[PDB]
């Protein structure tokens, strides 16, 4: 799969960021929670094949010369998995912390009245002009599911 | 004794029941082939041949169905413990579930009893015979029902087997449904083709537990349990992934010449038993243009065709002797019919039944049964002593991560 | 030859849990004699010892039925189906339809919800072993509870395997109960005694399904359903019927001696696959008289007792081999503990389930065995046309079923 | 609300909230009491979590 | 409450009773109907029940 | 839900709720969790528009 | 009677409504009942003004 992934036919996510790169201080520090968290409830056979993997594809080139490095996104998980979180709860834990974010913007948005949203201007993609005729010259699809309703009243 | 690796060896039993030659493509149900059968009969004639050794007559057809339509009664108890098994879980399992229950709601045919003597009377054996042919479709239906929720709808007592599960199916709650006679006669037709396959563990498993003289219903459970998983040779899921990946017919080459690359997977085509044409796979072809014509189709089933039309005359299936099952065709018309995907198995065990009541009663008839005591080779350890317990001194621990961080991943009491 | 009917010819595949040795009655489960491990041992250590190969040390065993202690939590919606059943009903088919609802409650254990990836990893493989090896003790319970018309129990964590049974067995709302200490040592070494048998019916049932890729749940249902045949479990009222028709002890002579005009049964001497002895014969009576110790007599004990004391000194059962079987002992005890007849199989159901678990694991762990195809051969006629069944002749109407109703159709003659 | 949502999420019955501790860890003594009112957090633990939610802060 | 004994003998539940037949009409009815308020039993059965009844008054 | 709310609020609150639920009564119609791909049909389209104009004015 | 019911006014029509329900939930405590007059009975007036005094808190 090392070789895999450099071979395109399989990608590979979990490694680095879309809008940091020289690091993110956050890896390093869940990064010594995630031994915390080892060390405070135990391992789990993905544990073990994270930690194989972490260490594994640092030395392949790939990473030398394309540069991922492990983003937040892989000790989160991890540490997720660990804390008991179910799989589908994440997104929600995730939520959690954006709250203060939206607090702060509101609250800053309400304090600031020169801030205006206008009206966005827009350039017309359709025809300039067309006319109504009555239907019933109307010269002459997959809206409905069938075989299930139909096949019953057929 | 004899090793006996995957049970292929030899043939532990010889019966006169069917007959089938895959290389050769015969499937003669006691000498009658599947063609001449499968193009004109019906399902409860093959069924009565099974069951007797020989075509019925007019008045027996009659009656027996007859007696089939009026024993399509189902207890209400085991209706009310399909109901309270849960929403979302599987249907499968809701039948077996309810064949258990009605293995305990049928304490007359329990022969713990009464003795290992209630199963030697002619009649006792007929009355089950019905009752299960019977009974079974219903269950089928109101499992598919409680996947959808709706109320179980008694059986109506004045259509064919076939209809009768066609209207149980498709009702909508009421009377006033008339059968779709085409769609009717093309399950009806259908259902010949998927009567008692070759042995299997299902088949030697009825006939051990007949021999045992347990009653006939959990035996019966417990075959239906063999059947559960698709690794019977049900691969129906195989082509279907096949078909969601595939795409439109401008995208198959690629996946096409990765099989002949042998990158990619090849499924539904070829057979393990079957060397040869098949008559199964012209009439079933037949049947799904039928399906195709009064239901229509949607791009995937064109996307199926196409590469059905492409493939057939490309020479790595020809010279391969590659060439589509009747799973591809059967799960062709299931899905054009419009059925849940992980609903099909249960398709393919409603009709698994006649043969196995077939082989029960023809082992319960001759007494060429004995005591299924199997033998073994030891290859333990052939002695060793008991230590004390101060003389003693783990592969996996419960419960990880889930109510044990839940224990001591936020205190200790 | 190619025709091997029964079995008896060939051999299925190997095995290493133990070996019968029915002619002399050498029993050793992995070289440990069933007596020595009835006497010094208890129901773990024997079930961790087949189920690993090899005995657990105190850590690992303590830890072990720490967590059979802890999975005994059956879902409430197989109580639910308990209450479904009328109260009438065979205690066999009550926890076969409870296997079956507690394979279905489960998810995570059907391969079709997820692949074939349920059975490659010795985690989930050992996490269900030891749900089911726990629910079972329980289930069984309701339904000995709602056999006379009695509410759920909770099982608890204070006590071992066989004494958690004789808890929830009689605990009557009182969580402080403690029962006889005694009672649960004797049915910890019943369970020893009824472990495991090499492969039969309900054995090659269990290996048939667990090798056709299935929920190993559904497979034990299977399996134990196979064990509810009367030549599997029913064999014991033969015997209950012999010593209760038998009436006053003033009968036991003149019946031996009837016994000898091939006028009277027998039934339980001799074991029929042991002939010589079984030494869980004479540990199960020092066990039996440690019962009438503790909870007294009856006359169908005494009529018992002294019709083998007759029994051992005839002839006529001195030279047939006709020792009598753990099954006398046996049905004597479990009667005196007070269980009903139809709830004798259940109980023989509950140790032999550890055994059809281990072969499970064992054939799962050698893929040189692989799935089965038996060979058919076809005596019948090879081909004929079919007729027209229209045409299809009408000269006959034999087998004349014809009779199914109730009361002669009256049921819906209007 | 979300811890409501993950406990319900088995189908346990919910929890009242305390107020005897600061944000995550009061969360945690929310998560985990399985009916006894006298639980505690982990401090370890409540970090951890705690350090876990400021990271996706904003 | 006599068909209610018949009804709660194999298992099936009340029957509600209907209320413009006779007498052994509505016995008769109350026995086999499924809780169906669309049947309606022989005459000449409910006959017999009635002849029955009045041969064992008292 | 709209029900469970007392007689004093605001009927679009309950518009924007009912139509939150309508999110949630629809699992099988998410994208979110069958990764960006998934509404690449115009059956499900179809759908969609069809059942919003079907249930907003009910 | 509480615990749903709207809140337009102040709780006193609701106290109202208790106690005139207070009145009928416990029919023993009504002399209009038994006889023609019963709080002619010191026993009962007794038992009744002592409960009266109390009754209101629940």
């Amino acid at each position: 799969f090392i070789e895999g992934v450099k071979n395109r036919k399989r990608k590979m996510s979990g490694f680095g960021h879309r809008v940091y790169k020289n690091y993110d201080p956050r890896a390093k520090v869940i990064r010594k929670l995630a031994e915390e968290v080892f060390s405070i409830v135990g391992r789990d056979p993905l544990i073990e094949v994270a930690i194989a993997l972490e260490k594994a594809a640092l030395s392949d080139e790939y990473f030398i010369k394309r540069k991922l490095y492990p983003n937040v996104d892989f000790y989160s998980g991890l540490i997720y998995r660990a804390m008991g979180f179910p799989t589908e709860f994440f997104p929600v834990l995730f939520a959690i912390p954006r709250m203060a974010g939206y607090l702060a913007h509101w609250r800053e948005s309400l304090d600031d009245p020169d801030t205006k949203i206008m009206r966005p201007q827009q350039v017309y993609t359709g025809v300039w002009l067309r006319h109504y005729t009555p239907l019933q010259e109307r010269t002459v699809a997959v809206s409905n599911a069938t075989r299930r309703r139909l096949a019953g009243s057929r | 004794k004899l090793y006996d690796p995957g049970y292929l060896n030899t043939a532990p039993v010889r019966s006169s029941i069917c007959y089938i030659d895959g290389d050769e493509g015969i499937l003669r149900y006691r000498g009658y082939p599947i063609e001449e059968l499968a193009e004109s009969s019906s399902y409860p004639e093959v069924a009565y041949l099974l069951m007797y050794g020989n075509l019925p007559s007019k008045s027996q057809l009659a009656d027996w169905e007859f007696a089939i339509s009026q024993h399509s009664a189902v207890p209400q108890g085991v209706l009310d413990i399909i109901q309270g098994m849960p929403h979302d879980a599987h249907p499968m399992g809701v039948l077996v579930c309810a064949m258990s229950a009605l293995s305990v709601f049928h304490p007359d045919a329990n022969p713990a009893l009464r003795g290992q003597d209630l199963y030697k009377s002619k009649q006792l054996r007929d009355k089950q015979i019905v009752r299960i042919l019977g009974k079974v479709p219903t269950i089928a239906a109101a499992a598919y029902l409680r996947l959808a929720g709706r109320p179980p709808v008694l059986p109506s007592n004045n259509f064919s087997y076939s209809e009768n599960f066609l209207y149980m199916l498709d009702s909508l709650g009421n009377r006033s449904y008339k059968p779709n006679t085409r769609l009717a006669r093309v399950l009806d037709i259908l259902f010949i083709l998927h009567a008692e396959h070759e042995m299997n563990c299902s088949t030697a498993a009825a006939r051990h537990l007949a021999s045992s003289g347990v009653d006939v219903f959990t035996a019966l459970a417990g075959a239906v349990g063999a059947l559960y998983g698709p690794l019977h040779g049900g691969a129906n899921e195989a082509v279907l992934k096949m078909l969601n990946e595939i795409g439109t017919v401008e995208n198959i080459p690629d996946f096409i010449e990765g099989v002949k690359n042998r990158k990619r997977k090849m499924s539904g085509f070829g057979h393990r038993v079957y060397k040869n044409y098949d008559p199964r796979a012209k009439v079933i072809r037949k049947l799904a243009e039928e399906v195709f014509s009064i239901v229509g189709r949607d791009p995937l089933i064109e996307v199926a065709i196409a590469l059905e039309k492409a493939a057939l005359s490309d020479e790595y299936f020809i010279k391969r002797k590659l060439y589509p099952n009747v799973d591809f065709y059967s799960g062709l018309i299931y899905r054009a019919m419009g059925f849940p995907t992980e609903f099909f198995p249960v398709l393919f065990a409603i009709p698994r039944m006649a043969g196995y009541l077939a082989h029960w009663r023809e082992s319960l008839d001759d007494p060429d049964t004995k005591i299924m005591r199997p033998q073994q080779v030891y290859t333990g350890v052939w002695l060793r002593h008991y230590t004390p317990l101060q003389e003693r001194t783990k592969l996996g621990q419960v419960a990880v991560s889930n109510a044990t961080r839940r224990r001591l991943a936020g205190s200790r009491i």
